[PDB]
RNA sequence: CAGGCCUUGACAUGCUAGGGAACCCGGGUGAAAGCCUGGGGUGCCCCGCGAGGGGAGCCCUAGCACAGGUGCUGCAUGGCCGUCGUCAGCUCGUGCCGUGAGGUGUUGGGUUAAGUCCCGCAACGAGCGCAACCCCCGCCGUUAGUUGCCAGCGGUUCGGCCGGGCACUCUAACGGGACUGCCCGCGAAAGCGGGAGGAAGGAGGGGACGACGUCUGGUCAGCAUGGCCCUUACGGCCUGGGCGACACACGUGCUACAAUGCCCACUACAAAGCGAUGCCACCCGGCAACGGGGAGCUAAUCGCAAAAAGGUGGGCCCAGUUCGGAUUGGGGUCUGCAACCCGACCCCAUGAAGCCGGAAUCGCUAGUAAUCGCGGAUCAGCCAUGCCGCGGUGAAUACG
């Protein structure tokens, strides 16, 4: 049970409870961000790459 | 303190008697940062220090502190196969710190229900030479003395 | 008390009490063995036995490694014994 | 009032001076760029792909707002501002 | 008519008006005594006035916002201190070495990840 | 197993973003998810071009989609034909106004992504890896830089035991906030497995 | 818990108000542990799923507000030692 | 106290309102 | 895990033998999945007045070629991370020394947070690390004002509310300021002590950053990837169970054993954030959770909001208690298709252990520990006492 999984989260099934964020890049269910569409890993890779608009290493 | 000497902070004098020794004391009464609390106790006690035994609560306080500060104490070194309790004089720094500490500590073991009373009474007795604190002093001091002959292993 | 972790392996009540029995050797020194923990583990070369134990005079840590699991465990105790005799006798150089 | 949004504050404040000081000539009385408190979105993320929960780097997202007021509009300030030098992203607002 | 200084300690700002008079003081629309009742640190940030031997010389209108009562006091401290030194700036001498101006920069430290309270670390084996 | 990404570490300082725009909550995800489809479409198709970096812009239904490159030819083409076949397919997914763009890169051997994917394809090509690495640095320093560093890791020359190969000339001070360090990464899938390549180019102080 | 509505699946609901109508039988197999025991069920044998088995429960007016699952428990315990 | 639902301080910790810490 | 189902597949590209396409709705059945099934009818390049027609959007069936596999190996791997360790280190070039491994430099004296810097020196340089360049805080300047203001007057329905103003406070962008630069003292120098001015001095405090390498460290279950393995099954859909089981053992934490405390009622002072099928003012029903209505806000202009400890004054009177709130009985609310297993909250009743903890053991040097509340991610709800942040009050001690 893996790639079939990412497909199963696409078309929205019987009840709306069954809604769960997966992520676009990796099929990761765990630690997906709503704002990015991303997991915490994928998020990191992209941010560091400079591909996330106005996203910067924080530091205060 | 490997490196240099460790600064001794000075302290804001208090807004009643204008004397550093009181705040240190109030600091030692304090618990979980609640300083306002730590204040009223000392002062309330000061009400009581005048109320009963009409006098100068400042005087009483500052007296029972000198009646507590230990002149000589043991600090134990390992030499060979035994740990010797060793006689050494306490710095004025350490005496203050040991003064205030035992005072409070012995205060809070009194049977009086209200904290400031406990503080009131313990101080009144220490002024006179009676109490848990004073004991601890005399005690520490007889434990020095009797070790007089370990005064050579002294740093 | 004593805990044993068989990591990525199917262990048994019998061999568990065997390791409890081999560790008993350190009871010889008559010194408190505090929450001892052994970990048994496979490996392509051979087994691995680790243990980490604290005692009033310090802590013991060591790894046994070997083809036979039992000789790995023995090796582990052999290494532990040494460490324990050292914590026990070290400052006796008290001259 | 014309509200300015967007992430890079250097890009933005360039085009808060453009728009405001544009309509200074072509209009009046141009109430200067007023910085709004910036809305920060923090993301704290676990550095590694695996366990290691005590190692993390913080990532934030800085979205800052500016309001600019032009006192008397002077229509054709509604033309000289009906285009302008952008830059590549920023949010323009206009209302009365 | 007036004398100004700006006090701050720890996310708190005091605006102090040194306007001359009886010595009545108002903080956020009520006398010192009503706004700080209880707290003994309240006796006070008025200490800067007793510093230059004027006690009653001035009244004070004071707004204060940010932080909490004590923080607010220490702000009033560099307030009545900054205001009074402005009034007759032969006033730095005996206010300054008495450590009255010079706002303390001591603030809360960021909580750091992996620690609990920004220094207190969690327990281990 | 320690080092911070030298691009991510300078975002806003030496270096700047390759997708530049503004959004806000309701549509960010989507905007963004577009870019990364665009990026995939491009990086696949535009592979043997060269390049390094794709800057991207947005206003409304307007994608500027800039592409810097090694040899612009495989984009523009004969008379500028294929530039348009792409300007199409982008738009087909973009569902909005695409602008396909080509900027040429100056000394493709001064660019990090570009130098690293060359040594990369050279490794898939079965070359002495240690020598491939000295060279790829040699080329950079010859065409100028203030220093250069290059890293391969994996079954280098096919060795059972993994190994990691390292070479550098001149400065590469990754602790300095104004480095201008161009860093780029490629990947060599060989008959035996994957090897990572990292290049570092020190262009100079800002 | 569960404020206004009375929850029975309207799958075994149907089944019970039919069997009661004509000549009432037994052996209704269900996997719904979520179903309340509704007074129309009172007396029957329903076969309820705990997940490896369909466990039969005689219904009695002793138990109504409950759920059909409560009487076919999911864990086989027996003890320790 | 902080664990006792029936008290003010109880509800505060628990982050709720009721008879004992009303709105 | 148990049972019920699917095969060219839930999914990619491509080729074909039938039919068709697209699409929306029931049915019969079943727990559902699935199986079995009654409908309407395809624009289009189009011989067309016609039957009809060709194509290909797109569906199916049959057939493959294949897909798919969170199956194995982190000692075959990339990538990213933990760690020694913010420790002061690790090396290269040429030269010199040794048959050689290798030495030298890098050691030595002195000083620093530091291979920091000074002075020596068969060495002379160079690089990766230190520092600095970046962010936050502390002081001042500018630019700027639908946030702030009787500071100023006027009005003032008394709400900075209107007028009016940017002085304030602030907000958020750009600057300045700290340099051992100045005095004394010592030194050969680097630099140490002491002083002045300064909001701040000796790295002003906190952050981001973490060398060559180590642990055959960690992850094939985020992703990727070599190789091995399964192909009506190690693939795929579903209903249900499980991941919450409980003789036991450890680790992290919550709340406590009370009077420096507990309870009630009135009354203060933050910061950072977050809000459109969201944040809900306010009105009403309800003891309440909540439920009705219902205004504002794409939000410095509305809302979450109450901050809490504190302040006041009243009760409790040393009691396993007006300490502590576990456990259980019963009655309700809300989310959700559904709260048996298994949600959170509210109310009534129940008020367990616990009187400060063995061997052993953890954290913290100052706005720190302790203590007090607040926000956020993830999220229908929530088992958060967790985590990441934020301010409030605010200690003790460092001989060595
Ligand atoms: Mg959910
Ligand atoms: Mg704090
Ligand atoms: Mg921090
Ligand atoms: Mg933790
Ligand atoms: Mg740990
Ligand atoms: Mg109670
Ligand atoms: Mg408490
Ligand atoms: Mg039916
Ligand atoms: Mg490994
Ligand atoms: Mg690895
Ligand atoms: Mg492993
Ligand atoms: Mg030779
Ligand atoms: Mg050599
Ligand atoms: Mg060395
Ligand atoms: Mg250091
Ligand atoms: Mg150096
Ligand atoms: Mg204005
Ligand atoms: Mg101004
Ligand atoms: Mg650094
Ligand atoms: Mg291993
Ligand atoms: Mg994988
Ligand atoms: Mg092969
Ligand atoms: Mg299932
Ligand atoms: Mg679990
Ligand atoms: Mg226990
Ligand atoms: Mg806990
Ligand atoms: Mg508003
Ligand atoms: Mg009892
Ligand atoms: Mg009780
Ligand atoms: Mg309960
Ligand atoms: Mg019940
Ligand atoms: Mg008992
Ligand atoms: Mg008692
Ligand atoms: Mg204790
Ligand atoms: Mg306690
Ligand atoms: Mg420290
Ligand atoms: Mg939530
Ligand atoms: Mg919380
Ligand atoms: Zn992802």
């Amino acid at each position: 049970a893996r790639k079939a999984l990412i497909e199963k989260a696409k078309r929205t099934p019987k009840f709306k409870v069954r809604a769960y964020t997966r992520c676009v890049r990796c099929g990761r269910a765990r630690s997906v961000y709503r704002f990015f569409g991303l997991c915490r890993i994928c998020l990191r890779e992209l941010a560091h790459k400079g591909q996330l608009p106005g996203v910067r290493k924080a530091s205060w | 303190a490997r490196r240099r000497r460790a600064e001794v902070r000075q302290l804001q004098p208090d807004l009643v008697y204008g004397d550093v020794l009181v705040t240190a004391f109030i600091n030692k009464i304090m618990r979980d940062g609640k300083k306002n609390l730590a204040a009223r106790i000392f002062y309330d006690a000061c009400k009581i220090i005048q109320e009963k035994t009409g006098q100068e609560p400042l005087k009483v306080f500052k007296q029972a502190v000198e009646n507590v500060k230990p002149r000589m104490e043991v600090r134990s070194r390992r030499v060979g196969g035994a740990n010797y309790q060793v006689p050494m004089e306490v710095s004025p720094r350490r005496q203050q710190s040991l003064a205030l500490r035992w005072l409070v500590q012995a205060a809070n073991q009194r049977p009086e229900r209200r904290a400031a009373v406990r503080i009131a009474h313990e101080l009144m007795d220490a002024a006179e030479g009676k109490g848990g604190a004073v004991k601890k002093k005399e005690d520490v001091e007889r434990m020095a003395e009797a070790n007089r002959a370990y005064a050579h292993y002294r740093w | 008390t004593m805990n044993i972790t068989s990591k990525q392996m199917e262990i048994t009540p019998a061999i568990r009490q065997h390791v409890a029995d081999r560790l008993a050797k350190l009871e010889k020194w008559q010194t408190h063995l505090i929450n001892p923990h052994i970990i048994l583990s496979k490996e392509p070369q051979g087994f691995v036995a680790d243990a980490t134990i604290n005692t009033p005079n310090g802590v013991l840590v060591a790894s046994g490694k070997h083809e036979d699991m039992y000789t790995a465990i023995n090796e582990l105790i052999n290494k532990l014994e040494r460490q324990l005799n050292k914590l026990q006798h070290k400052g006796e150089a008290r001259r | 009032r014309i509200k300015l949004r967007g992430f890079d504050h250097k890009t933005l404040d360039a085009s808060a001076q453009k728009i405001v000081e544009a309509a200074r000539r072509s209009g009046a009385q141009v109430s200067g760029p007023i910085p709004l408190p910036t809305r920060v979105r923090r993301f704290t993320v676990i550095r590694g792909p695996f366990k290691h929960k005590d190692s993390r780097e913080h990532f934030e997202l800085r979205t800052h707002n500016r309001l600019v007021d032009i006192i008397n509009p002077n229509r054709k300030t509604i033309e000289q501002l009906m285009t302008l030098d952008l830059p590549t992203g920023v949010e323009i607002e206009i209302k009365t | 008519e007036q004398y100004y200084g700006t006090g701050r300690r720890k996310e708190a700002v005091a605006r102090v008006f040194l306007r001359p008079g009886n010595g009545k003081v108002t903080v956020n629309g009520q006398d010192f005594n009503e706004y700080f009742q209880g707290l003994v640190r309240a006796v006070a940030a008025l200490e800067p006035l007793r510093a230059v031997d004027a006690l009653g010389h001035f009244d004070a209108y004071i707004t204060v916002r940010g932080g909490g009562k004590s923080g607010q006091i220490d702000a009033i401290k560099l307030g009545i201190a900054r205001a009074l030194v402005q009034y007759n700036p032969d006033y730095r001498a005996k206010l300054k070495p008495l450590g009255f101006l010079t706002r303390d920069a001591r603030v809360v430290e960021r909580k750091k990840y992996g620690k609990h309270k920004a220094r207190r670390a969690p327990q281990y084996s | 197993g320690n080092k911070i990404h030298p691009i991510g570490f300078r975002l806003g300082i030496t270096r700047d973003w390759e997708s530049r725009w503004y959004a806000g909550k309701k549509q960010y995800r989507h905007l963004l998810l577009e870019d990364q489809r665009i990026r995939g479409l491009l990086e696949k198709e535009l592979y043997s071009a060269g390049l390094a970096r794709v800057d991207i812009e947005r206003a409304a239904d307007n994608v500027a989609v800039t592409v810097h490159v090694a040899k612009p030819g495989v984009v523009i083409g004969r008379g500028g034909e294929r530039i348009r076949v792409l300007r199409e397919e982008l738009a087909k997914l973009t569902g909005k106004n695409v602008a396909l763009n080509v900027q040429e890169v100056q000394n493709p051997n001064l660019s990090a992504p570009l130098v690293a994917q060359r040594v990369a394809e050279q490794i898939e090509r079965r070359f002495a890896v240690r020598r491939a690495i000295k060279q790829a640095v040699q080329r950079v320093m010859e065409s100028g830089a203030k220093g250069a560093k290059v890293i391969v890791s994996g079954r280098i020359g096919g060795a059972e035991q993994a190994r990691t190969e390292w070479a550098a000339q001149g400065r590469v001070p990754l602790h300095t906030l104004r480095a201008n360090i161009d860093y780029g990464f490629a990947l060599a899938r060989t008959t035996y497995g994957v090897l990572g390549v990292k290049a570092y180019i020190f262009l100079g102080e800002v | 818990s569960l404020k206004k509505g009375v929850f029975v699946d309207d799958h075994l609901l149907e089944k019970v108000l039919e069997l009661n109508a004509k000549g009432e039988k037994r052996l209704i197999k269900t996997w719904s542990r979520r179903s309340t025991i509704v007074p129309e069920m009172v007396g029957h044998t329903i076969a309820v799923y705990n997940g490896k088995q369909h466990v039969p429960v005689y219904i009695t007016e002793n138990m109504v507000g409950h759920k059909l699952g409560e009487f076919a428990p999911t864990r086989t315990y027996r003890g320790h030692g | 106290g902080k664990g006792d639902r029936r008290t003010r301080r109880g509800k505060i910790w628990r982050g709720t309102y009721g008879k004992y810490r009303p709105r």
